[PDB]
Order: C-alpha cells, then sequence, then structure tokens
C-alpha cells in the first residue's frame, strides 16, 4: 500500500512537470482552434 | 462632424456607416487612410481638420 500510494504520487507530480514544461502535448486542441481561426480569416479575407 | 454614435459617414467620396471615435494610430503625413485585416476602412483623416 505504502509504495504504491508513493509511487502514485510521483507519477502525479511527473505529469504536472511535464504540462509545467514547455511541451506542447495539446496540439490536438491547439488544432481544433487553428484550424476554425484560419478558416474564418480565409472567409474574412475572401470579402476583398 | 460628431462622435460616439452611429451615423452614416462620408469622407472624400468614400462612403460607410459606423460610430466615429478618437483614433491612437500615429498616421504619417502621407498616409490618408487605415485599412483592417479585411481591406475596409477602419481610420481616416478628415480634410477639414
Ligand atoms: C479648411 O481646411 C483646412 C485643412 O483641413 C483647415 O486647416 C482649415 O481650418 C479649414 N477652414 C478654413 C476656413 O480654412
Amino acid at each position: 500500500q505504502k509504495l504504491i500510494a508513493n509511487q502514485f504520487n510521483s507519477a502525479i507530480g511527473k505529469i504536472q512537470d511535464s504540462l509545467s514544461s514547455t511541451a506542447s502535448a495539446l496540439g490536438k486542441l491547439q488544432d481544433v482552434v487553428n484550424q476554425n481561426a484560419q478558416a474564418l480569416n480565409t472567409l474574412v479575407k475572401q470579402l476583398s | 462632424l460628431v462622435k460616439n454614435k452611429c451615423v452614416n459617414f462620408n469622407f472624400n467620396g468614400l462612403t460607410g456607416t459606423g460610430v466615429l471615435t478618437e483614433s491612437n494610430k500615429k498616421f504619417l503625413p502621407f498616409q490618408q487612410f487605415g485599412r483592417d485585416i479585411a481591406d475596409t476602412t477602419d481610420a481616416v483623416r478628415d480634410p477639414q481638420t
């Protein structure tokens, strides 16, 4: 039990560090926002 | 000239509808028209002032 608890806490800590770090594993959500953003920009630019 | 309300403005023959207010865009002396990303007028210098 105690060993499992320590391992679980350390794993959570490393996850926190990984997300806290410069890593950009969240790219999937960023793709959804970015794609819609550039599509909107294209539609707007088409008026010219 | 009026500001802060919806009006049908006409500047040097260019027509548009919008709210006119003071702008911080430091237009160079040669510049006369500002445009947004959609190539639509968003800033202008009045010919009388
Ligand atoms: C005429 O337009 C000029 C340029 O905007 C301005 O300096 C001047 O005050 C206006 N009125 C008269 C009576 O010249």
